[PDB]
RNA sequence: UUGAAAAGAACUUUGAAGAGAGAGUUCAAGAGGGCGCCGCCCGGAGGAUUCAACCCGGCGGCGGG
RNA sequence: CAAGUCCUUCUGAUCGAGGCCCAGCCCGUGGACGGUGUGAGGCCGGU
RNA sequence: AACGCAGCUAGCUGCGAGAAUUAAUGUGAAUUGCAGGACACAUUGAUCAUCGACACUU
């Protein structure tokens, strides 16, 4: 499942990303993305209603810097992996991010060791290495500038708007 | 004098920009005079800074001087408002604002701050009193007129609330900016509160004229369909539903929305809702997976064989978490069992699902996948055996996947076996150290499998450094881990650790609480009021989170054993030890005792000396402390705290927030009823045996609960006859009003099929008559296999029961029990012989 | 230690050409540190001050938190003017303080066609190591 | 080859006290010395004696108060600073061999 | 060779002014424009890791043809 | 074309005084010098 | 060596009726005591430095 994160689940990110991830944060930044871009953070629900992924993304706020998203935060678990969940939660958060900011690309920042994700980047979702920034973590391990362009998608986005409308009338 | 006040405005200046220090040399020379020695302002002002400076006794000594110096100064009154704030007493803080602006009626930033004290503690009608003067002071301000549109919406009045956010967004209609995110905010948040009063036809009329105003299509869609369903718009609510599942073809809702604007008269027609769904978007697992959610018998044969093998095509990991809830039904766990056993047989014969057909053939892959189910379903059912060689043959053929250890783990825990499970899971996590997700979940089974320091050594390989990874993990306010340690401090009798996590949990929950006052000043600035006023009712029900839940009831187990029992011997055996003992080698004794106890308070005082250097120099190079001040919380002293002079008032405290939000729990009543009778609150007794009657009236516990009450009733004498009739009424209503063996006869008989039922039946009739322990004995010790919930679960309960002295000495009844649960469970190491 | 022959350590050579310098030289010991935001996003240490940069003060009696813009660059004599940077004259007007570059912060820099390049031509010489 | 691993070599030989106390003794010059170019003053540390040249100059020449000497080519104004006799010296394993064949025995 | 920085003394008052008196700037005008009874013993009333001698371990000094 | 304007504290201002997991803040093939409101390897030019 | 040249300019300094400088190149937002003049800074330019073109009164 993806659906937008309404803050009764600001928390559930909150229990996942320790649970997966050792980029981890407070919950003060977590309030702020959810409530500055309600619309940004999607998850992954099982059955039982336990979170299974997020997507946790940001609003640059550089005036000079070009509209582009960043994402926080994005994981899976081990029992839902290798099913396309973090590739449809950047799909979804894209889409949205394009409809409510209208951002020229996205950037992020990769484990060098998480070879897993950098397939998932690279291969899946075909993003390109901008620049490596070693020493950004606590552990002192590299880690490359991500960034993939949403012009692309952002056109047959338009196109099927347009479709749309014109069944619409 | 102009001087003295231009030096005041520049200290002022000082601190508005937290520059304390020149803020503090400024007043110095203010205070040199003597006709200002006394003067209350810059006095309150000097104390206020250094309250931020860590000496609170003095700044509240220097802010009251100031503050008798002058009343009438409303600055002193707002200066201790600060004061109060400073240290998160708000309720003293209100008050001083409300004294200070009896000074100054227009001060702008007292009514300010009391206006977001006000929205802290929830004073809606002072909150929308305050709104309303700012308003009517700046009513150019934006800020005024949503904040006095939020003091409306809290009250939930969306009729004026409505009128105000129409007349705002009038105010916004100034046409400054183009599509503005925040301006899609106040219309969604506008459209939300009409929805929220039932005026359906014009918040769908008003967002009907606003889409090319709105960037968030999202919303749009998603309010056209629950008011198109509300208002009979059948197929609008379809094609706005239809665009939403191009849109996002994994989200549940959609299908819902379609099911409800389609209306299939039959299940074939729901079928064929997501038949389309499937067709154009074969991709993905969302349209197949519902249909196996209602269907039944040989259309859903035909749709689990084919989900079954593009999933087993796929060799994906959580096909057997999606079914999990078919398993509710047993017609579904056959015809899974019996399909997934003919799909390994025929992969083993021709490496195929069927044999007839045409397809190419699959890969062995596919059979390992086949084995995994298996393993997870014959865990599930109850076969440990059988799911353990089925995963012991998986492993052997695929011994570098990962997930073929977690479902041995699964089969071990349920079997009864936490050791092996933890001991192959950190097997599991050698194969992967990578991934911390096997590294939690590791610490969390020797969590439960009561290897605290292990748990502890092993999660320090992804802690930041610098610090331990329990200080650590507690600063994240790690509640799972926190949780299970509290679970495992009991496990060892541990009660003040355990107490320790508890009380961790509840200082946390306090912590989220008081985040949203800095987030007061910062969603007006923004505009996000929808997640403003969402996030206001999140924390007015923050703590219905089951982890709350479990900490609360950890500590209100441990009270409820420290005040029925509450280890009454404390020091008796010591003071017992020495009466047999001669003066003279008592002095000889308490004499090397007093040498031995200085020595290692000599000891401790010089080791802890380098720690606590060694840990300031972490803590400053941490930064976080480097900069830091505040109240420093007390320390919870674990010893202490497990001898707590009020268990239950700490209890009661604890279930506060239940007793104010999860109240749709049993277990919440059950606890009020056991602390409230170790209270010997008999008129609490019956109301908490009424909430849990409303909730589950044949719960065991809830059946102790009535049995105890009425026998209690019945032997008590001291109670007022104006009490008694009222209370006689009560159980002729709810008891049967006759006596407790009887109903509990009636109860173990209406409930002769729950093992649990029998255990507490059994219970309260050695209770009622200790005569009768042994035909208790024999009904608790029952294992038929007619038991309903008889899993071993509920066998090392009633073992443990047993053991605990509910039936009285039962030690030989005890041990045929723990044999004939073994034979019944080999891997149930509760049940390993003697 | 220095090794070069042909560069002086003198302290009367040294403080000469530093108090008799051309405008231009002049500029290149106008310099200032940029933030750690600017740092670690454009890979560069200091940069000269020019005639629009936020600028904040982190030396001095008027050293504190607000940011604010250079509205002079006074090569003379070696100081630059910010806005709120300023003190009471006696007779009632408002004069300018003038802060030496080297005590001050760039936190947001007068993008420009030759500064773009500026930036990228220090930067590339840092992947260079 | 790097200022690094020399402070951590002299460092375990137990030496970096000296370095300390250097840097402690770190201070102005009285007098018109600081009119001509003598403007900071410091106590002399130890002696570096090497034989050959791969990098231990470079690695060592920004440490304060380390002097490095050649043992073919000695210096008596390095090896009593003051005129005093008795400075710390270090040695390499080829540079005090060498001390044979350059001074002979008796 | 004032002062870190002119921040080079607003304004009030006497004098025709030069000159003052207040006031103000500055850390500084004392920088105002050629200005830098204690050792042992006796007695009493008290307290306490305690004494010697033994046992274990460690470390030294001296001696061994 | 390297690295502290980190924290606490002296001052009118400080480059001053203490501290800086790992035997030891960071760079050091760069601890020359000068400037910057004392006295600065790490603020700046340089080296 | 003399005499002239600056918006306000006596000396010092620089310059030569193109007279406190022209052109060109590098650099890249100032000069400054005041005012004015500037200043897309590439549809290319203040200041400074360099200096190979031009000019250089008796
Ligand atoms: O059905 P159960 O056999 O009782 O297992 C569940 C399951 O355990 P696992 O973590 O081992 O899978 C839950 O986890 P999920 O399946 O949802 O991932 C876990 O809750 P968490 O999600 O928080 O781990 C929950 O725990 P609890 O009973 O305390 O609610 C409980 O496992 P346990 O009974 O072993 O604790």
């Amino acid at each position: 499942n993806i659906r937008n994160a309404r803050p009764e689940d600001l928390m559930n990110m909150q229990h996942c990303n320790l649970l997966c991830l050792p980029e981890n944060y407070q919950m003060k930044y977590y309030f702020y993305h959810g409530l500055s871009w309600p619309q940004l953070s999607y998850i992954a629900e099982d059955e039982n209603g336990k979170i299974v992924g997020y997507v946790l993304a940001k609003m640059e706020e550089d005036p000079d810097d070009v509209p582009h998203g960043h994402i926080t935060s994005l994981a899976v678990k081990r029992s839902h992996r290798r099913l396309g969940l973090a590739q449809k939660l950047m799909d979804q958060a894209s889409r949205a991010m394009i409809e409510n900011f209208n951002a020229k690309y996205v950037s992020l920042h990769v484990r060098k060791s998480n070879r897993a994700a950098l397939h998932l980047y690279s291969n899946t979702l075909n993003f390109q290495i901008s620049e490596v920034e070693p020493k950004y973590y606590a552990d002192g391990e590299d880690a490359y500038a991500m960034k993939r362009d949403l012009t692309q998608m952002a056109d047959e986005l338009r196109r099927h708007l347009e479709l749309k409308e014109k069944g619409r009338h | 004098p102009p001087k003295e006040n231009a030096l005041f405005k520049r200290i002022l200046r000082c601190y508005e920009h937290k520059q304390y220090r020149n803020g503090l040399k400024f007043c110095k020379q203010i205070l040199s005079n003597p006709k200002f020695a006394e003067h209350g302002e810059t006095l309150a002002m000097k104390g206020l800074t250094l309250n931020c400076l860590g000496k609170k006794e003095e700044a509240y000594e220097l802010v009251r001087r100031g503050l008798r110096n002058d009343l009438k100064s409303h600055v002193c009154w707002h200066v201790y408002g600060l004061l109060q704030r400073s240290d998160k007493k708000y309720d003293e803080a209100i008050k001083c604002y409300r004294n200070a602006l009896k000074w100054d009626k227009d001060n702008l930033q007292i009514l300010r701050d009391l206006s977001l004290l006000q929205i802290q503690m929830r004073d809606l009608e002072g909150y929308r009193e305050t709104r309303y003067q700012l308003l009517q002071l700046r009513p150019a301000q934006r800020a005024s007129w949503i904040g006095y549109a939020i003091a409306y919406h809290l009250l939930e009045d969306y009729e004026m609330a409505a009128k105000i956010l129409e007349e705002f967004r009038k105010t916004q209609q100034t046409s400054p900016d183009k599509v503005d995110y925040e301006y899609s905010e106040l219309l969604l948040y506008q459209n939300q509160v009409l929805r929220e009063a039932g005026l359906y036809r014009e918040a769908l009329e008003h967002l009907c004229t606003y889409e090319k105003q709105i960037c968030d299509k999202l919303a749009v869609e998603e309010t056209k369909g629950e008011l198109l369903l509300q208002l009979c718009r059948l197929e609008d609510a379809a094609d706005v539903y239809r665009g939403l599942q191009e849109r996002n073809p994994e989200n549940w809702a959609y299908y819902k929305g379609l099911e409800k604007a389609l209306k299939p008269a039959n299940m074939l027609e729901r079928l064929k809702i997501y038949e389309e769904a499937w067709t154009k978007y074969p991709r993905g697992l969302v349209p197949r997976r519902l249909p196996l959610n209602f269907l039944s018998g040989e259309k859903f044969k035909e749709c689990l064989d084919k989900f079954l093998r593009m999933n087993f095509s796929k060799g994906c990991p959580p096909v057997f978490n999606t079914l999990r809830s078919l398993y509710k039904d047993k017609e579904k766990v056959a015809i899974i069992e019996e399909l997934v056993v003919g799909y390994e047989t025929s992969l083993k014969s021709c490496r195929l699902f069927n044999p007839n057909d045409d397809g190419k053939e699959e890969p062995p892959t596919t059979l390992l996948w086949v084995q995994y189910y298996l393993a997870q379903h014959y865990d599930k059912i109850g076969q440990p055996s059988i799911a353990l060689e089925y995963i012991n043959t998986a492993i052997e053929s695929t011994p570098t996947l990962i997930e073929l250890f977690l479902v041995k783990a699964k089969i071990y825990k349920h079997a009864g076996n936490i050791k092996e499970a933890a001991r192959w899971m950190d097997e599991a996590q050698a194969l992967d150290t990578a991934d911390r997700f096997i590294n939690s979940k590791c610490a969390k089974y020797m969590l439960k499998a009561n290897l605290i320091k292990e748990a502890e050594e092993m999660c320090s390989k992804f802690t930041r450094e610098g610090t331990s990874a329990v200080e650590n993990l507690n600063e994240m306010q790690c509640m799972w881990f926190q949780t299970e340690c509290a679970q495992a401090y009991k496990a060892m009798n541990k009660f003040g650790e355990a107490l320790k996590k508890c009380h961790e949990i509840e200082r946390h929950f306090i912590e989220i609480t008081d985040d949203q006052f800095d987030f007061h000043t910062y969603c007006m600035r923004k505009i996000t009021l929808r997640s403003y006023v969402d996030l206001l009712k999140l924390e007015d029900v923050l703590r219905q989170h089951p982890f709350y839940f479990k900490a609360a009831r950890i500590a209100i187990e441990i009270y409820l054993k420290l005040h029925d029992n509450p280890l009454t011997d404390e020091n008796k055996e010591h003071e017992a030890d020495t009466a047999n003992m001669s003066d003279k080698e008592l002095k000889k004794l308490r004499n090397k005792q007093r040498r031995a106890q200085k020595k290692a308070q000599i000891e401790e005082e010089k080791k802890n000396a380098e720690k606590e250097k060694q840990q300031r120099n972490q803590k400053k190079k941490k930064d976080d402390d480097d900069e830091e001040i505040g109240g420093p919380k007390e320390e919870l002293i674990p010893e202490k705290l497990a001898k707590v002079e009020t268990p239950l008032e700490e209890a009661i405290k604890f279930l506060t927030p239940l007793k104010n939000l999860v109240k749709n729990k049993i277990e919440t009543h059950l606890f009020a009823f056991e602390i409230y009778f170790r209270k010997e609150k008999f008129l609490l007794m019956l109301q908490s045996v009424k909430r849990a009657f409303a909730i589950d009236s044949s719960h065991p516990w809830l059946h102790e609960c009535m049995i105890r009450l009425f026998n209690t009733v019945c032997e008590s004498k001291d109670l007022s006859d104006t009490v008694r009739t009222v209370l006689k009424q009560e159980m002729n209503r709810l008891f049967g009003a006759t006596n407790p063996k009887n109903f509990n006869e009636t109860f173990l008989k209406r409930n002769s099929d729950s093992l649990p039922h029998r255990l507490s039946a059994a219970k309260m009739v050695y209770y009622l008559d200790p005569s009768s322990q042994k035909r208790a004995i024999e009904l608790a010790t029952t294992l038929d296999e007619s038991l309903t919930n008889r899993n071993l679960q509920t066998c090392m309960e009633v073992l443990e029961a047993l053991y605990d002295g509910s039936l009285g000495d039962c030690k030989e009844a005890a041990e045929i029990y723990r044999a004939n649960c073994h034979k019944l469970f080999p891997y149930a190491l509760a049940f390993m012989p003697p | 230690m220095k090794f070069n022959p042909f560069v002086t350590s003198d302290r009367s050579k040294n403080r000469k050409r530093h108090f008799n310098a051309p405008s231009h030289i002049r500029r290149k010991i106008m310099s200032s540190p940029l933030s750690k935001e600017l740092r670690q996003k454009y890979n560069v240490r200091s940069m000269p001050i020019r005639k629009d940069d936020e600028v904040q003060v982190v030396r001095g009696h008027y050293k504190g938190q607000q940011i604010g813009k250079v509205v002079q660059v006074y090569r003379k004599k070696y100081v630059i003017y910010i806005e709120r940077v300023q003190r009471e004259k006696a007779n009632g007007t408002t004069v300018h303080v003038g802060i030496h570059p080297s005590k001050v912060v760039i936190t947001r820099l007068k993008l420009d066609k030759d500064r773009k390049k500026i930036l990228e031509r220090k930067a590339k010489s840092r992947q260079v190591g | 080859k790097k200022t690094k691993e020399a402070v951590l070599l002299l460092k375990k030989l137990k030496a970096w006290n000296d370095i300390k106390k250097v840097y402690a003794s770190q201070r102005m010059r009285a007098g018109k010395g600081k009119m001509r170019n003598r403007r900071r003053i410091q106590r002399r540390g130890p002696c570096i004696i090497y034989n050959e040249d791969n990098g231990i100059i470079k690695a060592f020449r920004n440490i304060p108060g380390i002097t490095l000497l050649n043992v073919s080519k000695l210096n008596i104004l390095k090896l009593a600073p003051g005129g005093h006799v008795g400075r710390f010296c270090i040695w390499t394993e080829s540079a005090f061999r060498k001390l044979d064949e350059l001074y002979g025995t008796w």
